[PDB]
């Protein structure tokens, strides 16, 4: 899926798995490799500025980019965990799309 | 520091199987292990002093080897969710243990 | 710094590898993962391997039809592959699994998550 998303608003990019596990969130830049954004659900690394948010919370992971840029067209993976199988489950990605 | 962290790991790892033991004697014939899980956090307790920070620097890096032992990460999120709401960290989860233990 | 070779093109059957070398990074005690990647398409992880090397993890689609292995002096990491077909024509990125890895207790989680993703090279 995708969501056609005006610059400076909030984009609301879900995944919405059934079991619950700590989702992490990658900007994919076209024709680059991804990046670690928001990890653990809460924390984010340094170099990267505050206004990528995230949550988990009623069995939906939402990314709340708060103030979408021009620099932000990418797919954004869920990654979550399945402990039953041992296989980590990369998310279908969105193309955030920004106007 | 790897009988410290060992002793972290079995802490976290038996107060997150201590919470699922008690899920029975919170929701309303468990006095037996009212009784031993009292025991068991003065044990805690004295093994502390015998040894003897925040949640985001100390906590969360025995994440891996109490999820080997566990595996299932929603019920550590649910520890740090009621660790989060009730503020070393170390005293702030005995200071859980003991009222969740006079309860 | 990760950097890559190995890449390149294939005929369906196997005997390609690639490599994957960590410089200026503590290769010890970090996971390491290889996430391929179809052009116009999303993610798709492969293979992971611990700290010590005595786990390692793979997807429903790759176990045992792929293997991995990793050096921990020269800090290189390869990833070998059999039995490839048109769906593996994907870009390879060498990934650091994120965390710290107590002993060799390490899991490609979403909690760590996955750090550090080289460039990759093309598989055809």
């Amino acid at each position: 899926p995708s969501m056609s998303v005006s610059p400076g608003q909030t984009a609301m990019i879900t995944c919405s798995m059934n079991k619950y596990s700590y989702i992490s969130w990658y900007q994919q830049r076209p024709g680059q490799s991804p990046a670690l954004v928001i990890y653990q659900d809460t924390r984010r690394p340094s170099g990267i500025p505050e206004r990528f948010s995230g949550s988990n919370s009623e069995n939906t992971a939402i990314l709340t980019i708060t103030g979408t840029r021009d620099l932000d067209e990418a797919d954004y993976f869920c990654q979550g965990w399945d402990s039953n199988v041992k296989a980590v489950l990369f998310g279908g990605g969105t193309k955030l799309t920004v106007l | 520091h790897n009988f410290f962290e060992m002793w972290v790991t079995y802490l976290l790892t038996e107060t997150i199987t201590w919470k699922d033991k008690l899920k029975t004697c919170m929701n309303n014939e468990c006095n037996k292990n009212c009784v031993c899980f009292d025991k068991w956090v003065k044990q805690k307790e004295d093994e502390w002093n015998s040894i003897k920070g925040n949640i985001n620097i100390y906590f969360e890096s025995f994440f891996f080897h109490v999820m080997k032992k566990l595996n299932k990460e929603a019920k550590w999120n649910k520890l740090m969710d009621e660790l989060r709401n009730k503020i070393d960290a170390i005293e702030l989860l005995l200071e859980y243990l003991k009222e969740k233990s006079t309860i | 710094q990760l950097v890559e070779s190995g890449g390149g093109l294939a005929q369906p059957g196997g005997s390609l590898r690639l490599s994957c070398a960590a410089s200026g990074f503590t290769f010890r005690d970090h996971g390491m993962t290889w996430v391929r990647q179809v052009s116009g398409k999303g993610l798709e992880w492969l293979s992971y391997i611990t700290a010590g090397s005595k786990m390692s993890y793979y997807s429903d689609s790759v176990r045992g039809r792929f293997t991995i292995s990793r050096d921990n002096a020269k800090n290189s990491l390869y990833l070998q592959m059999n039995g490839l077909t048109d769906e593996d024509s994907a870009i390879y990125y060498c990934v650091k699994g994120g965390g710290n890895c107590p002993s060799d207790t390490c899991y490609p989680s979403g909690y760590f998550g996955l750090d550090v993703w080289g460039q990759g090279t093309t598989v055809t």
